């Protein structure tokens, strides 16, 4: 085979150049050092890392949500050290479990619950802006901030937004591995099954795309790796066989192409719109449809099927049904 | 018909099936014998798919269903209307799947260019294989593999994920979910990151290969390096499946209890149990 | 390069003119709280004495 | 030194201001939305809201 | 009465889901499509009948515009008009519009096919600083080898028929990635040093095998300008000679598997 | 054994991480509701906001 | 009303004077 | 010094205004939120909407 | 030395301050949190709240 | 060397100071930690809490 | 290089003018800190005799 | 070697103490913890805790 | 060779003890975890409790 694409053969050491930032060039942090396995597929070279404020922050209010989460889990064990390694995928920090509406609810009731929330919160902002900023200090255009974005905000619906406009903070997310997918299914119980909400859909659809597409551009990368077209910024500005190669390939293929650029601007599209997609399916979940199946039905594009054991009338509707 | 550099490629040869009778291009498309094949495939099979949805009980494009035959049937070959036409498709897909991949094939060797595209594409050719054919098999029914229909389709995923009672609990599926949003993240990032580098705002000069690196060494203090991410892409996308593909197989032959029940073998290790 | 700005340290003064003033509100900021606390207290006096029952 | 006592002002010398500010503010920012949120979670020390307490009444 | 109602068959989700459609088409089209046009658009035609106008709907079709202001000087403009002018030593099988081509003399040299370069600015790639970015560990004696893995300085270059074509002079790396591109090595017979991408040969511990191209073939491989630094264009050359070896070294490498 | 709670619970529940006990809630008197999807596609007024609704 | 209930003022109060004190 | 008493303007050389001022923008902002919301969360102080808080009655 | 009786401060040529400092800094904050939050999380020990603890009583 | 019995000391020649102090800081604080929750997790021997143990009654 | 910060070191002095503020404050504080708890003693008897159980 | 009967020691200059020392220091300490948790999570030698173990009584 | 029999001693010279050395060190543990787990995960066998096996004993 050709070896050269799987993993290095010949790994290359020697002086790394530092890019000169806008500021924030005395804020990089650590010596960095080299992993030889690492450098078997990717740089080697681990450290340093940039400070600034942003950082501080976020660690600051990132760091006291998780204490409040993990505090609370151990809570549940009763501090029981041995235990709590054990049953650590089953602990979680709920929300409320009354209705109170949307009123700060009581400490041992889902009180800690929203504390964690608003700090978790302004950990993602803090950091937003990290990847905002430095961006813009290292005069390089703001996309990977927007996708962020989306992301972020997508939490947000999930975290506080929906629960507000159906107004009860009892459909949040809770934290913890096995608690916070139980909510899955709770949730799509709840809303009449999500396989049939549209907006589930268009996320699936994009989010499967981005596997086609990273797939794809991935291997046309490396399918063309032999003329240096890993070298992609170079390939834009001064055209090679390269992306010539790769651009005819699809074009004799599925009979159109993109550019290298473009393809990039494809996958970014597509990354975005999964969490936009997403967004606004919960938005809309609670606040105007009630069960999503239903719904379907009611405009037809539920699929029916025939009895196969005979057809079972609702026990509650017979003539006198206990309750 | 042509991009402007194209011609120069455009050459006889590096078929892998029956030579020069099938070389050529229909406008953009390049035929090739397998060209043939596939739309031979994919015209047969979607007229089934019409015939057949013509005699369902809608036209709901969401609501027709081309739905395999009942458990009886076994192995075996069922009434052209009770699971027959789905086997039909069935085969037309395979084929029409197969024929795509070849041709690409054909495709990659007239460039000199890696087949990586094509084996790509492969992964997820298995997953469908798996899904319609050898979990099949290995519980000895086609009435095991799942329907033609956009909405129909999920039904069976849903009903599926509930016979063990709690599909997330499934360590193959656990992984393959990692996969799917490390996958997403990361075309995101690898997407604005060429797109900042390219298009740097204002009459700003457009940056190097050293800010590309100089950007993630500061945000997350390690640069994977420009030729790995792509190498790197490639690898997530395909362990969607990949890892998939133990956790769906394992359903039904391996395993017949909840998925949550599994992780007994942790959670009652009798030491701290 | 024998001094402290030995030939050219990258910018910060012998300023204890910021020791000054950092000293100066950190006092305030805690001062105004010992204020505030007080008068919160008169609101509503928080620890309590222990219950009858209690131990 | 203008006229201190001691070598207390040297720090900044060793630990920078632009650090300890930045760190300082969201240090107390946290600190304070600790309190205040916690505070307005029980039923005593709730101002906002009616005394829902019930303190002994029912 | 219910929330999100617009009639007694009408609900707000309804038009959203219309809603969502239309702007996901209209950035697919009237967007990321045209930003696809930028290379190579717009379409030529060498057989078809009186046409300054691709498949319809497109000619409008090319996006205004763009001027990437480079990081070492100068400005391209995106799309362009970027003449082919090579003279391409390939006869056609039919006159057809998509019926093939074959090459007239040898194709490896003619330059067609997978043998083919585009033709690219003739500078040399750069660093930040204003080094040249691929050189050999001649010129960058900084960099080096990661300790514990071969050097190939030195070993035979086997070549598709299992015989010796040359040794390794050196290795070339890339000054801004530390990515090792190219293998310099001596061909045996003549006085030269002709260079192989990475990318076309298997290092063992003992012998490189290049499976490409026949031994040879070697003494044809592009020869450099310089000694010590590589154009842009002088890469693409010699990276289309090895490439186009893999369906012209041997005949047979053009027939089908039956 | 108080540290052994949620283990009790989740081999009740299939091992599963909820984190109800069903019998107390459903078995043992009359009292609560199984039901809990809405029968209606769009939320009906009057019981599907801020306090009117469930839980 | 703070009887012997100085506990926070004694939290406060004693560190806030010798951070006057210390670091003159 | 423009007729100042204090040193205090040179934390401006330190510390620079359009990320202060940026920064400040936002941090206002959220709490104001947060303070708006909040209350409107509650029964007593929540205007914009009836006495849902029941003061006593029922 | 300034009168000094063992070497003790040479540490600080080993160790750095800036490093000592902020570690302790994170360090007893994250006790003086976790101390905190458990005696308010108990029923004996939670100021800040009705006594809960049914001492005895019942 | 100044007075001693051993080469005990030439570790420090080997081992590096900062590591083990650095390390051993850490290594206690979660031993510590460890037994100190470890301990308010049981019935007998809580402190910082009613006597819950009901410790033969009933 | 034959010094402690040995042919232009990155700096730091014989400083123990440091040694000797951090070892005040450091025990200032736990100084403090004997005291509160002393006080909180008073409000809130933590320990507890050993009840008429036990064992 | 001073007075040595066996070359024993030579396995020093093959092995790195550095390791060695780090490595039973971890090692070590797992055990341990091992065995004094495992311990405990039983109800004959379980120190800490009341004998619910309830030995056969009942 | 100083005075042996076989050349069994030059192994060393092709295997390398540091190897050996750490594997068997390894080795023999997970072995040694899997019997004292294994015996204590019984009926009959388990020191460390009361005697679960309730041997004849119904
Ligand atoms: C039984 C229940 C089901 C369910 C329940 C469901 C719900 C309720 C929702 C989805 C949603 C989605 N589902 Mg679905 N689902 C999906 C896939 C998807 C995603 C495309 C999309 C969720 C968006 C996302 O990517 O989340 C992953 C990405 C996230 C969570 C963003 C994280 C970014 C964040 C910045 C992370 C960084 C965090 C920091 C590091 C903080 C650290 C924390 C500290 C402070 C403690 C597939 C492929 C399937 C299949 C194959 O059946 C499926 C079936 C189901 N889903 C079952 C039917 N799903 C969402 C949706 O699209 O609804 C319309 C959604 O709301
Ligand atoms: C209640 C049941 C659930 C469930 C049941 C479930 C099952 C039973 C399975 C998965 C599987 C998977 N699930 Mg899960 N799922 C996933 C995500 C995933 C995927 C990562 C993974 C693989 C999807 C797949 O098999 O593609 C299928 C794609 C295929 C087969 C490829 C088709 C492409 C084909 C080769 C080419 C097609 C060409 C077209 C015909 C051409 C037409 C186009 C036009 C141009 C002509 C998420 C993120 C969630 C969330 C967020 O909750 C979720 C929830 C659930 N899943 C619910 C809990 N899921 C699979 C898995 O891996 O399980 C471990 C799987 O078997
Ligand atoms: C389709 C769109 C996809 C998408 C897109 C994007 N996603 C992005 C970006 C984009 C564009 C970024 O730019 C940003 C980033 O920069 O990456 C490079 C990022 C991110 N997405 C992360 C994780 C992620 N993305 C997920 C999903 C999707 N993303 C969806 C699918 C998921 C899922 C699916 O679960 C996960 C888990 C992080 C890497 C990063 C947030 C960092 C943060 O917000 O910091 C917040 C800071 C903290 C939490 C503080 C850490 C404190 C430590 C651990 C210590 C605590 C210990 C304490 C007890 C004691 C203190 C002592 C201490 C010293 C020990
Ligand atoms: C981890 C790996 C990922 C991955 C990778 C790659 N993906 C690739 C490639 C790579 C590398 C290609 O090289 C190839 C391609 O060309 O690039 C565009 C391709 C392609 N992937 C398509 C769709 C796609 N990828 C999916 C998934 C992943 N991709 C995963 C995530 C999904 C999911 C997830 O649902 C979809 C729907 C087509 C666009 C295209 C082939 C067209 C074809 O196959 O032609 C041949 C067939 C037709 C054009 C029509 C077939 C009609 C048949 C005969 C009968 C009707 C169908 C019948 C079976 C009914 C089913 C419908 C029912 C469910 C309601
Ligand atoms: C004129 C004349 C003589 C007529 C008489 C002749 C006649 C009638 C003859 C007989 C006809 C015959 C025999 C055959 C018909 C032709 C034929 C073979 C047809 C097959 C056609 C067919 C089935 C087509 C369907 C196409 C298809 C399957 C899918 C459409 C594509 C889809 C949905 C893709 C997913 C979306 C997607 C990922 C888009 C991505 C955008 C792009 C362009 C990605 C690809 C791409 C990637 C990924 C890169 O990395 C990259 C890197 C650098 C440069 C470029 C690219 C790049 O373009
Ligand atoms: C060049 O410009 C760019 C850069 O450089 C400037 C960048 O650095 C970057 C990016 C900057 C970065 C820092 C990139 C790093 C970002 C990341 C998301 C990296 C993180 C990746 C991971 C965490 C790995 C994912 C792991 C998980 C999600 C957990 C999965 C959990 C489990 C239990 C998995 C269990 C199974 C496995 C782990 C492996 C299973 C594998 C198999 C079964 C079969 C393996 C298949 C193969 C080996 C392939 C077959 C072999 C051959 C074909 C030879 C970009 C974008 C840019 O393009
Ligand atoms: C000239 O016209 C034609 C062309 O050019 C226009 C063609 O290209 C073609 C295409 C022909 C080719 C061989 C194309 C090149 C070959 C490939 C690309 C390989 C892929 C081909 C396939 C996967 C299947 C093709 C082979 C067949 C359809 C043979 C049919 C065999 C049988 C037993 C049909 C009779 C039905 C029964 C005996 C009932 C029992 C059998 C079942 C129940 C199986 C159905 C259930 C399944 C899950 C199917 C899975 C099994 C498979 C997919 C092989 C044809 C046919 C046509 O003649
Ligand atoms: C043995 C029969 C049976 C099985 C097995 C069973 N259910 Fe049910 N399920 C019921 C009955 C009966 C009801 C309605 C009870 C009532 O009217 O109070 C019900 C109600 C429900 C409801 C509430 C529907 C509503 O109207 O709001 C959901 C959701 C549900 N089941 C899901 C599940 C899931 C998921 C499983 C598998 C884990 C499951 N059921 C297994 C009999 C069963
Ligand atoms: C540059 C120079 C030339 C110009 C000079 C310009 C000037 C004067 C700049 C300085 C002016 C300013 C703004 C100075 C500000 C000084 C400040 C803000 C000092 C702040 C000190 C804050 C301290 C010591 C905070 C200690 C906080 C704690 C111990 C909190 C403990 C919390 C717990 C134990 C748990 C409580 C939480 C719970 C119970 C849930
Ligand atoms: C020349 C030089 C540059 C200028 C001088 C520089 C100056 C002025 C330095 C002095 C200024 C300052 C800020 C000095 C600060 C000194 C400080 C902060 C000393 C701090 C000491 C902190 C100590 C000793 C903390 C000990 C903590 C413990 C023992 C915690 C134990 C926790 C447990 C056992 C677990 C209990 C947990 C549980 C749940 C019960
Ligand atoms: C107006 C008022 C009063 C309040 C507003 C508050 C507000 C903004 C609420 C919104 C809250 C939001 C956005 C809540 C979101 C919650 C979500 C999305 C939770 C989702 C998932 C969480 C999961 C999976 C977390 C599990 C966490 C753990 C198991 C423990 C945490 C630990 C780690 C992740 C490991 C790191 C620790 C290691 C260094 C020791
Ligand atoms: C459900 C999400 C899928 C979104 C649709 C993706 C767009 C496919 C691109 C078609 C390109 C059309 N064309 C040939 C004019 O270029
Ligand atoms: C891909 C997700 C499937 C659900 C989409 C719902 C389709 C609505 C369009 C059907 C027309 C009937 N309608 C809405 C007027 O009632
Ligand atoms: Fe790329």
């Amino acid at each position: 085979a050709d070896y050269q694409t799987i993993y290095t053969q010949i790994q290359a050491r020697g002086p790394h150049i530092t890019v000169s930032g806008e500021w924030g060039d005395n804020d990089r942090v650590g010596k960095p050092f080299y992993s030889y396995w690492l450098g078997k597929i990717g740089d080697a070279q681990i450290g340093p890392i940039y400070l600034g404020a942003s950082g501080i922050a976020a660690f600051a209010f990132g760091s006291t949500a998780i204490l409040i989460i993990l505090f609370n889990m151990a809570a549940e064990v009763h501090f029981d050290p041995l235990q709590f390694f054990r049953q650590f995928f089953w602990l979680g920090l709920y929300p409320p479990k009354a209705q109170y509406g949307m009123g700060i609810p009581p400490l041992h009731d889902g009180g800690w619950w929203l504390m964690a929330g608003l700090f978790m919160t302004l950990s993602l902002g803090s950091w937003w802006i990290r990847v905002y900023s430095r961006a813009r200090a290292l005069g390089l255009g703001t996309h990977i901030a927007w996708n962020f974005a989306a992301a972020i905000f997508f939490v947000l619906c999930i975290g506080c937004i929906h629960p507000t406009l159906v107004g009860s903070w009892s459909e949040g997310v809770p934290f913890g591995i096995w608690p916070h997918i139980d909510w899955l299914t709770a949730f799509s119980i709840r809303y009449g099954n999500f396989y049939y909400c549209p907006w589930h859909g268009f996320s699936i659809g994009f989010a499967y795309g981005c596997g086609l597409l990273f797939a794809a551009h991935g291997a046309t990368i490396l399918a063309v790796a032999r003329f240096g077209g890993d070298r992609e910024i170079e390939q834009i500005t001064d055209r090679g066989t390269a992306v010539e190669r790769a651009a005819l390939f699809w074009r004799w293929t599925i009979g159109f192409n993109a550019t290298i650029e473009s393809v990039h601007r494809w996958g970014w599209f597509f990354s975005l719109m999964v969490m936009v997609s997403a967004s606004v399916g919960i938005l809309l979940t609670g606040t105007f449809v009630d069960n999503w199946y239903l719904w379907c039905v009611k405009h037809g594009a539920a699929p029916d099927y025939p009895a196969y054991l005979p057809a079972t009338p609702d026990p509650a509707s017979l003539p006198g049904a206990p309750k | 018909a042509l991009l402007s550099f194209e011609r120069k490629y455009r050459v006889r040869g590096g078929t892998l099936i029956g030579g020069d009778l099938f070389d050529f291009w229909v406008g953009p498309y390049f035929v090739g014998f397998f060209g043939v094949s596939a739309i031979f495939f994919i015209f047969l099979g979607v007229s089934l798919i019409g015939y057949a949805a013509s005699q369902g009980p809608t036209w709901d494009p969401f609501a027709i269903s081309i739905n395999p035959p009942d458990l009886k049937y076994g192995l075996g070959a069922a009434p052209l209307l009770e699971g027959g036409f789905w086997q039909a498709i069935t085969v037309c897909a395979l084929g029409a799947f197969i024929s795509w991949m070849l041709r690409e094939v054909e495709i990659s060797r007239k460039l000199g260019i890696g087949w990586h595209v094509p084996l790509a594409f492969c992964v997820p050719i298995f997953m469908f294989c798996v899904l319609q054919v050898f979990r099949p098999l290995l519980l000895g029914s086609w009435g095991h593999a799942f329907p033609y229909g956009i909405l129909s389709h999920l039904d069976w995923v849903n009903n599926f994920g509930y016979q063990y009672l709690n599909w997330h609990y499934n360590p193959g599926h656990m992984s393959s979910v990692s996969f799917l949003f490390v996958n997403a993240m990361a075309l995101g990032l690898h997407g604005g990151l060429i797109l900042s580098v390219a298009n740097p705002g204002d009459g700003d000069k457009v940056k190097t290969a050293e800010h590309e690196n100089q950007y993630f060494r500061d945000v997350v203090g390690y640069s994977i390096g420009a030729l790995s991410i792509h190498r790197l892409g490639l690898f997530l996308a395909s362990n969607i499946f990949l890892t998939g593909a133990f956790g769906t197989i394992a359903s039904g032959p391996f395993w017949t209890r909840g998925w949550p029940e599994w992780w007994g073998w942790w959670l009652d290790i009798p030491f701290w149990s | 390069a024998d001094l402290k700005p030995s030939l050219t340290g990258l910018t910060e003064e012998e300023a204890k003119e910021f020791h000054g003033i950092f000293v100066t509100s950190t006092v305030l900021y805690l001062a105004t709280a010992v204020i505030v606390h007080y008068l919160v207290w008169t609101a509503r006096p928080w620890i309590a004495p222990i219950p009858k029952g209690w131990v | 030194a203008t006229e201190y006592r001691t070598a207390s002002w040297k720090l900044w010398l060793i630990l920078d201001p632009r650090r300890v500010l930045t760190a300082l503010f969201v240090y107390l920012t946290v600190i304070a939305l600790l309190i205040h949120f916690g505070l307005l979670s029980t039923d005593r020390l709730n101002w906002w809201e009616f005394q829902r307490g019930l303190p002994k009444a029912a | 009465m219910y929330h999100g109602a617009l009639a007694q068959h009408l609900d707000i989700a309804q038009l959203v889901w219309y809603a969502q459609w239309l702007v996901i088409w209209t950035v697919v089209l009237l967007y990321l499509r045209r930003e696809d046009r930028r290379e190579g658009y717009p379409l030529v035609e060498p057989l078809g009948l009186v046409k300054l106008a691709p498949e319809d709907g497109q000619v409008y079709e090319l996006p205004y515009p763009k001027t990437f202001v480079l990081p070492h000087g100068g400005t391209v403009t995106v799309p362009r008009r970027r003449p082919e002018t090579r003279e391409l030593k390939l006869a056609q099988t039919d006159g057809f519009e998509g019926a093939p081509l074959q090459p007239t003399g040898n194709p490896l040299v003619d330059a067609v096919g997978p043998a083919s370069y585009a033709e690219r600015a003739e500078v040399v790639d750069a660093t930040v600083d204003g080094k040249a970015k691929i050189v050999p560990l001649r010129v960058a004696t900084d960099f080096s080898i990661a300790e514990g893995d071969v050097d190939p300085r030195g070993l035979p270059v086997v070549a598709a028929d299992g015989v010796e074509a040359g040794t390794v002079t050196d290795l070339w790396v890339d000054r801004s990635e530390h990515y090792f591109r190219y293998l310099e090595l001596s061909v045996a017979g003549s006085a030269r040093t002709a260079l192989i991408p990475l990318g076309f040969c298997d290092v063992k511990k003992d012998k490189i095998v290049v499976t490409s191209i026949l031994s040879e073939q070697f003494a044809n491989v592009p020869r450099l300008q310089s000694r010590d630094q590589i154009t842009l264009r002088e890469e693409d050359k010699v990276s289309a000679y090895y490439a186009g070896g893999l369906l012209y070294a041997t005949p047979e490498r053009a027939e089908s598997l039956l | 054994t108080r540290s052994g709670y949620v283990v009790r619970l989740a081999k009740y529940t299939a091992y599963s991480a909820l984190n109800y006990d069903p019998f107390t809630m459903f078995l043992a008197n009359d009292k609560r509701q199984v039901r809990v999807v809405p029968q209606t596609a769009l939320p009906l007024v009057g019981v599907s906001r801020g306090k009117e609704r469930r839980p | 009303s703070d009887w012997n209930l100085w506990v926070p003022l004694g939290i406060l109060g004693i560190p806030t004077i010798w951070i006057a004190l210390t670091y003159r």
